[PDB]
């Protein structure tokens, strides 16, 4: 635009929160569908829904992780990563049912002299593979759900050989996208790439996706966020560079049904 | 209104170019694929395109019966340490690999299911003897109905369960079933658990398998030889073929790249090297 | 109740048609019509918020 | 009676 | 009864047939669909999405993340190839596992134009010009820029538009090619060269990666459905 | 004769089929119907009739008249449950044998709203307030009024209108639930508490029974017909 | 003599119809149409002489 | 092992239809295939076999050819198969004009490879008059039944 | 004219209430 | 969708006709109509550039 | 921002209305009114502290 | 001839 | 309906 508007410079405002960026690579709307509230013709639970609106549909920043030459990748699940985030988390644990869309904003700046590229993927039903070759489908609820800290990918599959006290955790191998399919094909999922010379962030607007209009947020994650180094971090001639990666995520058009007493999960 | 059997777009003739229009240059970071066609980067002639994508419509891609299981039954005398063998199979497409991999190009699906049954029998013992033509009963028992415990017990009465009585040597049996899911679509992947572990509850009590939803998702097929036994032993097998008709699919996925290892997405050590050696600058 | 549709004829020896009658009350019993629609790949190939013009800079 | 496609 | 005469094909079971059959659950109350996002109508839609190529299948790089990275460096100009690839999208080991390659392995025949897009992942301070080439089959496969330039090509200038696309136009004798290695339906040669050289200032990495993607154009189609060799079930 | 080709399914006998067949008693003089009272057109009509719940299946009360009686008394207020029940209408032992439970055991799937009605059978002189609760699944099942109050509930004041109804609204993730015990399609928790306490004057019984009834609302339906486990025939 | 009725279509790939011809003189030989009616449950659920208004006291 | 059969689809293994088609250089047609199936006992013994079912699977160039009568490829999720019951009418299917050219070539005066000077003779070699090495694929046939004591 | 395959009644939206209308209170002795 | 054509009648006992209905979507499944055309042999019998008049000298 | 053009960074500027523990960690500050500032050519960034008060005027 | 339902 | 040849 001759008034200066740019593909690269954006402002997102949800609730009492605003994100600015000056080095964006446009932004993605997954499957071309913007988030929406549940329509009457698709509705299923009959009780009046709660719609917390600005109290929950706002940007929550998770703990910042660190990208280094040895990093194999990171993953998070939604809504799990937001289970402890203000009134969104509260609404989630107080209700049997809940649905939500999200704006995901991944942040990672560096310099004109650094290089590297992060693949940022939003995967519907991101089922990951377990650490076991003695029992399949054995990852425990506690290990499947890290909350905001997320998990990581590994370059090596290593089977849990403790049969007495199994680890019961995932063992997500990076080139196999943590799920037995090739990473080079993850681009069929809604994605952006943070290539440090080009941009310093990724923005993905995710609709609620499921085979149901609404479901148990506590039992089921709708989306997975997978961040993998497609091209490794590098800087000048330093052997041990580091740059931070920050995740900020906002729920959108979230509504809840089936109010009762609060859920108190076994998370450890 | 564009149909699957319509011809694809014609190539339009294009000549030399020298401008500020830059189709070839792009930025994959955006998450988009550059929509180019040959006339954007080379000189083209006019071609009237007749080819179509008719055979790769979702319906056409799936319009085939695939074997999902082999059930074994026999017609032997039940004796104190061993009974006449009837078969019980939990309905699924995950016991075999080929249809499973095709459905798993997608996250969710809706379809009407066509099941076709191929039935073959043979003698197992040496003796001369004979058997007369067998009739088979394929009974569907849905989650909650009494599963048969003996080849001849009351459950084979089927007052409400659907059964097929198939006569050996006649055309393979076939039935259709509608979209029977308890959700708006079948989930090929469920990133969740069927139970929330509560703190106030024992770990055992809150536990459940990762990625599993209803323990008896679709029920069972129970198959038996209806005939009484012969002096001679005859073993039979029922091969089940599944075809998804009237199908819709959502959310594409990368296909399975390493061997299947159970009903989930798990993989086995030693099978994780799909790709083969090939040098970067070797054609 | 007969449905008459046209065949797309490949090798040749007017429009040739074929006939179909549904014999059952349940639509699940029907054969597949194979009369399917196509859609544009955009939701997967161009899921970006701002419409892409291919001759223009993707980043401006 | 008849439908034509 | 109505006089009828049974014809050949009677009582067979063709797995590709399309007949009516009785419903085992009559009057079943079907759950309605809801408008789930991401519906697909044709497998070629998936073939038009860019997926990343495992170019470097060396013994130590294959089946690791490194296989997707093509290393460049600021070395003096050479006319020697950065990479060489056969246009056999279903059978060349670098293309057969891409989403396009995978879908093509469920079909016997393919036709249409393709496109390769490369992404430069060096620092902003790094500059360079590269030549991306497509040589239709029938001559010596290009091993020097001199030959590669004579075919279909794009000279890529590295800059703010991070990526560049070369379209491999449908140029074939036959109307469809086979999805296996076959000389009669061979597709030719894809290659990449240094046009000038990668140049960097001081305090900058002298080596970097480019990533490559392949996808189908809107004129691309497949036919004759078949089983793939890309999955099996021993025992 | 007319050329015909036999398709798969030929000569099978599907017990759920729906074909014509020859009549063994041609031109039989059928007796006309008369207008008998009580005609039923749909099994859900029966599911909408209230039937009484066998709540107290203790070892000594089960399979006796006592199983239908829930004993209350005029004891001091407590926040402890009078009764606790799982909303699994076909599989919980207290619901599975009600008329609703029985019909649901001939089907695989159920959906819709239900309602529980309680009848106070103490003397006219007895008063009291009770809290009837429905907690949708996913949290700790209520064992104290404190938790039960936070869910769907009705505070019942005992008086001339002898009975009170709590509607269990259809609140489910799935569009239909399974008619067996299943965690994925679990329905949650029904419970009853003392809100104040039962109070009686002198010369009055200090203990009494309440009876409970369950029935379906007009939005209730079932599907996928199946055999029941509630009857068998050994030998 | 063909009877043409519509199917209620569950999963999808206009109104789809199906055809039925009765081949026999006796109605007992016919298949079941499954075109059935529903009625209100009142004769069992509200068999009371005085019409019940649910918002009002059942006993007045 | 139990014997299953594999045949490269062609009209050139027999002579009569071949000679008729070869009155012409090129052709287009829809192909009708009909299958006649006959069985017999080979050993002397009395014994018996129950009625056999046969699987005729088409495997097109590129699909996994079966190595054993019972391996995973007979699953046929995408290849077309006919399951034929012994003693019923001969099996039959039609196939459209499936050529990768605008017509079938009964004669191809050429090679599938150009021998280049810069390449070894072995590397540029190919049979005279042959085009696609696996022109149309194979039919793989098996008896689906398990074995009898009698052959 | 209501057929067996007709959809059941819609749920109508309803809000808070404070009145002399008493749907919840009833009397099963009546037989209803 | 029925196609009604005439038979050419050889031995006799109006026009006699026969009926054909295509049962399948793919034209490849159809029977052969045998309703074929003839052409003149000229492209093989007289492929000469200058039209031949048979009463005239072929060489002039 | 008064660093060099070569310096980059993202900062979070926060406003927490009164009544809870004053934020000493980003975790708490993020939950209130805030702006995530990306450093670049637009040198400066503004957070608006919206009038959020119990009383109609505050004391000075 | 035909009846329509 | 019908075609005549
Ligand atoms: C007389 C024989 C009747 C046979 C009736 C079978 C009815 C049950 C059909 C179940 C449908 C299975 C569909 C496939 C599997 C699921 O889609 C996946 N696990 C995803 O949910
Ligand atoms: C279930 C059985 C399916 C069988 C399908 C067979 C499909 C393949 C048909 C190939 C067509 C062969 C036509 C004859 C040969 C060629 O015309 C000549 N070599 C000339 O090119
Ligand atoms: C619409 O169908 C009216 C025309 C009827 C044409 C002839 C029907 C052929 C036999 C149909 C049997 C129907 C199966 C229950
Ligand atoms: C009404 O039926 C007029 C139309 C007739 C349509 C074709 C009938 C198909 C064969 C019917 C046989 C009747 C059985 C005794
Ligand atoms: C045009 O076909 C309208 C007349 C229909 C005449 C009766 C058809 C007889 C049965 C046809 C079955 C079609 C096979 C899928």
């Amino acid at each position: 635009e001759a008034c200066g508007y740019s593909d690269r410079v954006l402002q997102l405002t949800l609730g009492n929160s605003t994100i600015t960026t000056q080095e964006a690579a446009n932004s993605v709307v997954a499957y071309g569908r913007w988030p929406e509230y549940l329509r009457d013709s698709e509705a299923n639970p009959v009780d009046q829904p709660t719609e917390p609106d600005v109290a929950a549909c706002r940007f929550y920043t998770l703990d910042t992780v660190s990208w280094t030459k040895e990093s194999r990748g990171w993953w998070w699940k939604l809504p799990d990563a937001l289970r402890d985030m203000g009134l969104f988390g509260q609404n989630m644990y107080y209700h049997y049912l809940g649905r939500s869309g999200y704006t995901v904003h991944v942040q990672c700046n560096a310099s004109k002299f650094h290089q590297g590229a992060l693949g940022v993927f939003a995967v519907p039903e991101m089922c990951l593979a377990g650490d076991s070759n003695t029992t399949t489908m054995y990852t425990s609820y506690q290990n499947a759900n890290p909350g905001e800290k997320g998990g990581t990918f590994t370059g090596t599959f290593t089977p849990d050989n403790n049969q007495t006290s199994p680890a019961r955790r995932f063992c997500p191998v990076d080139y196999l996208l943590g799920n037995g399919t090739l990473l080079g094909n993850a681009f069929v999922f809604p994605h952006q790439i943070i290539n440090l010379r080009t941009n310093n962030c990724a923005t993905l607007v995710l609709p609620y996706v499921n085979s149901l209009s609404i479901d148990s947020m506590v039992k089921h994650n709708n989306w997975g966020i997978a961040i993998l180094p497609l091209a490794p971090l590098n800087f000048a001639s330093e052997s041990s560079p580091e740059i931070p990666i920050t995740l900020t995520i906002a729920p959108m058009c979230c509504e809840f049904n089936g109010l009762r007493n609060i859920t108190l999960p076994r998370l450890q | 209104a564009a149909t699957s059997r319509d011809a694809l777009p014609n190539t339009e003739a294009s000549g030399p170019t020298h401008s500020k229009e830059i189709p070839a240059l792009t930025a994959v970071e955006t998450g988009a694929t550059n929509p180019l066609v040959p006339s954007d980067t080379v000189q083209t002639r006019h071609v009237v395109q007749h080819r179509s994508r008719s055979e790769s419509s979702i319906e056409s891609f799936f319009a085939r019966g695939a074997c999902v299981t082999i059930m074994t039954v026999d017609n032997s005398a039940s004796t104190t340490n061993k009974d006449k063998l009837f078969a019980v199979w939990k309905i699924t497409y995950k016991d075999t690999v080929q249809l499973r991999r095709k459905l798993e190009f997608f996250t969710y699906s809706r379809f009407d299911m066509e099941l076709t049954f191929v039935v073959t029998a043979n003698f197992t013992e040496t003796n001369n003897g004979h058997a007369l033509n067998q009739v088979y009963q394929i009974m569907y028992v849905p989650p909650g109905a009494p599963v048969p415990e003996k080849w001849d017990d009351y459950t084979w009465q089927t007052s409400s369960n659907p059964s097929i009585f198939y006569t050996y040597g006649t055309a393979p049996a076939r039935i259709s079933v509608p979209y029977v899911g308890i959700s708006n679509a079948y989930s090929h992947f469920y990133d969740g658990f069927s139970k929330v572990p509560l703190k106030d509850q024992s770990a055992a009590l809150g536990d459940s398998l990762y990625g599993a939803a209803s323990l008896n998702d679709f029920g069972i097929l129970a198959v038996r030889v209806v005939n009484d036994h012969n002096p001679t032993k005859v073993t039979s097998k029922i091969r089940v073929y599944l075809k998804p008709k009237h199908i819709r699919v959502w959310c594409p996925r990368p296909p399975r790249a390493v061997a299947y290892y159970g009903p989930g997405v798990d993989y086995k050590d030693g099978t994780l090297t799909p790709l083969s050696t090939k040098d970067l600058t070797t054609y | 109740g007969a449905q008459v549709s046209s065949q797309k004829v490949g090798a040749h020896e007017s429009t040739i048609n074929y006939t179909t009658i549904n014999y059952y009350r349940d639509s699940a019993s029907n054969a597949a019509s194979k009369q399917d629609f196509s859609q544009d790949p955009s939701k997967f190939t161009e899921p970006i918020k701002d419409v892409l013009i291919k001759t223009a800079p993707m980043l401006n | 009676g008849s439908s034509s496609t | 009864g109505l006089p009828v005469m049974n014809t050949p094909g009677s009582n067979q079971y063709l797995t590709a047939d399309n007949f009516q059959s009785p419903c085992a659950l009559p009057e079943f109350d079907v759950t309605p669909p809801i408008d789930i996002p991401g519906e697909v109508k044709n497998m070629m839609e998936l073939a038009e999405i860019d997926t990343m190529i495992p170019f470097d299948l060396s013994a130590t790089k294959k089946n690791t993340m490194e296989m997707y990275r093509v290393r460049l460096s600021d070395k003096p100009h050479t006319d020697d190839p950065i990479l060489c690839l056969s246009l056999s999208p279903a059978s060349d080991p670098r293309l057969s596992h891409t989403m396009l390659g995978e879908i093509l392995n469920y079909y016997t025949h393919w036709a249409g134009s393709l496109k390769f897009t490369f992404l430069f992942c060096g620092s902003m301070m790094a500059t360079g010009k590269l030549l991306v080439s497509y040589a239709p089959p029938g001559a010596d496969p290009p091993k020097k820029r001199k030959e590669a330039m004579l075919g279909t090509h794009v000279i890529w200038d590295i800059g703010l538009q991070s990526s560049c696309t070369m379209v491999v136009p449908w140029i074939s004798n036959t109307t469809y090619r086979q999805t296996i290695d076959d000389s009669f339906t061979e597709g030719g040669y894809i290659s990449v060269f240094y046009q000038t050289r990668i140049v960097v200032p001081l305090s900058t990495p002298r080596e970097m990666d480019i990533l490559g993607f392949v996808s189908a154009c809107n004129d691309f189609s497949v036919r004759l459905l078949r089983d793939t060799t890309h999955i099996e079930q021993k025992a």
